[PDB]
């Protein structure tokens, strides 16, 4: 992706404040709740019966975790992208056959727990360069489908 | 197609946007500018600069209508027949677009009302601006 | 939300389905899993073989659902509710494929109805189908 | 790129049979009018207010018949669709900034208009080969958003 000096320094002093403890969990949990047919693809993830069940599931906050060290890895190879989610791809495409959609669909729930957690400090120029972060992520993600 | 809880959830949640209707409205015109620049094609007339006097006034247009919409969440069609007529038939908006506002709608009122914007609330809030979205980008009459 | 005018393509275009409404329904199935086999993992213990007798019976129950939606046009939610619990609530079916369904339901009336699948028709009964998707992806309870 | 040699079969057999002056301005034509938004993009094309007016506009049916001659490209090199709609997608992407899921829905119409012409004999295994040269045009279209 495309990142002005001054969008990466704002990108990345943003990141370096995020709990990666919970934002992945949270983002991976409200993309379960809020797109429910998501859950699917997650049947060994035990209870995802209620709103409170998702977001309290420890297999759901480990699982975010590694979702939002995914990202973090992305933002450290921004200029290489697709070789940096090349193993994710395959798997995400043609193991588990996850439609394109719902990458970005869990890119931009990503962008409202951050909204969520920094309120204001999430300025739109803020969120402008995150869009393009996760746009780039989503489309790393289905390369193996081009 | 609202719950009796989804609907519930809206009108507590966009409620307590009250007299930041103006200022809501048009923060998440200017994130959905900034952040998806084509959308502006819509608005070439428009002083789309930061901080425009025109798009802040526009903002306090498009979230009174919502509040509108949240009050008439069981007529909506008819509600929002005049806005439909606009959007669907003269401008004839790609529904992608709406999408695109209704997402920085989300993060405006996540920065704003944190407290309010549980899992819960989010999806009604976000199942709310689909059905809003699909009733301005469809021929209906 | 559909036109007046949609309501009546919609009426007269399936009304002429008639007793070919499980031959369309089951073809129409066929059609989704063979152009998009990721839909039969939906239906794990069906037997999804050509011509299958339990293909064959539960396209009958979706045409016969759709004969009850295009009944019900002004009270879908309603009338759709039971449908909506199995696909929104127990299956959660991603609504990416009602699309697929939608679109060989399509080429099926117009495989079959060549005089009938006028543009304007066409275009009543995609959104017609795309009104059906969302009552039936919806969790409205 | 992709199709297995019976699908490629398929596809040329019936791609043989389709009138190139007339399919092209059907699917056209369908497209703005099952997709009424779409007609933002043509507003240089004249009367496009009903179906009738649409169906029947000169240069519908004229730019449907480029549209369709460049399928007709894609179909010559289908284990080489990317390169074969590389600038097409420049244009589409970069300047026109149509979004992706119009190419879907104009592939998607092109094959109810196939079915339309052809009835019986638009197979089911004649669709799902025609599904993925429709699929392989939309993704190569949207190169350029890759
Ligand atoms: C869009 C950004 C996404 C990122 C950054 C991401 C990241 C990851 C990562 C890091 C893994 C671990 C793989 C491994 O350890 O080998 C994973 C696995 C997985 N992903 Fe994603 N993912 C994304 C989207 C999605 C979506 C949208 C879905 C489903 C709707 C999904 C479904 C899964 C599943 C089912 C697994 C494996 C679960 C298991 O091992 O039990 N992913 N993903
Ligand atoms: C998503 C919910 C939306 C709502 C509630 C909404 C509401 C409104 C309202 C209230 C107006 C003012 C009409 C009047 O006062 O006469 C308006 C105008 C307009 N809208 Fe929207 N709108 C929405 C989405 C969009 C989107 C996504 C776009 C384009 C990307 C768009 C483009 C326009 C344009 C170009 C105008 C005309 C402004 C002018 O020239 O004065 N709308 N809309
Ligand atoms: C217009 C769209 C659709 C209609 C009208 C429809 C209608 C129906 C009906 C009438 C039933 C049987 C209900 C009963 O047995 O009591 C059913 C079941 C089912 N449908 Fe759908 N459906 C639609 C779309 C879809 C799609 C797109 C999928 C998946 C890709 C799907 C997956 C299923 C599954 C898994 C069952 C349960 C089958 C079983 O295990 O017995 N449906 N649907
Ligand atoms: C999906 C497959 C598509 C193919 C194969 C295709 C092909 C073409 C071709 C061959 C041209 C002529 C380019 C030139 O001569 O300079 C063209 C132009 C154009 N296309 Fe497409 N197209 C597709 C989809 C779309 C869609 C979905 C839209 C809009 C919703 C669109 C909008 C346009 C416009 C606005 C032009 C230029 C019109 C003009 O010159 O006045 N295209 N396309
Ligand atoms: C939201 O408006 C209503 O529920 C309502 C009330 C009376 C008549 N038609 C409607 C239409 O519903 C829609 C329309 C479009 C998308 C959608 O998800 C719903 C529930
Ligand atoms: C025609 O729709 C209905 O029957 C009806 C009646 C009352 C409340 N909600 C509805 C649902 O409408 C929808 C729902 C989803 C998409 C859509 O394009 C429409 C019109």
């Amino acid at each position: 992706v495309h990142l002005t000096p001054e969008e990466k320094s704002a990108v990345t002093a943003l990141w370096g404040k995020v709990n990666v403890d919970e934002v992945g969990g949270e983002a991976l949990g409200r993309l379960l709740v809020v797109y429910p047919w998501t859950q699917r693809f997650f049947e060994s993830f035990g209870d995802l019966s209620t709103p409170d069940a998702v977001m309290g599931n420890p297999k759901v906050k480990a699982h975010g975790k590694k979702v939002l060290g995914a990202f973090s890895d992305g933002l450290a190879h921004l200029d290489n992208l697709k070789g940096t989610f090349a193993t994710l791809s395959e798997l995400h495409c043609d193991k588990l056959h996850v439609d394109p959609e719902n990458f970005r669909l869990l890119g931009n729930v990503l962008v409202c727990v951050l909204a969520h957690h920094f309120g204001k400090e999430f300025t739109p120029p803020v969120q402008a360069a995150y869009q393009k972060v996760v746009a780039g992520v989503a489309n790393a993600l289905a390369h193996k489908y081009h | 197609v609202l719950s009796p809880a989804d609907k519930t959830n809206v009108k507590a949640a966009w409620g307590k946007v009250g007299a930041h209707a103006g200022e809501y409205g048009a923060e998440a015109l200017e994130r959905m500018f900034l952040s998806f620049p084509t959308t502006k094609t819509y608005f070439p007339h428009f002083d789309l600069s930061h901080g425009s006097a025109q798009v802040k006034g526009h903002g306090k247009k498009v979230a009174d209508a919502l509040t509108n919409a949240v009050a008439h969440v069981d007529d909506m069609p008819n509600a929002l027949s005049a806005l439909s007529d606009l959007h669907a038939h003269k401008l004839r908006v790609d529904p992608v677009n709406f999408k695109l506002l209704s997402h920085c709608l989300l993060v405006t009122l996540a920065a704003h009302l944190p407290a309010e914007f549980t899992p819960a609330v989010h999806a009604s809030l976000d199942k709310f601006l689909a059905s809003v979205s699909t009733v301005l980008t469809s021929k209906y009459r």
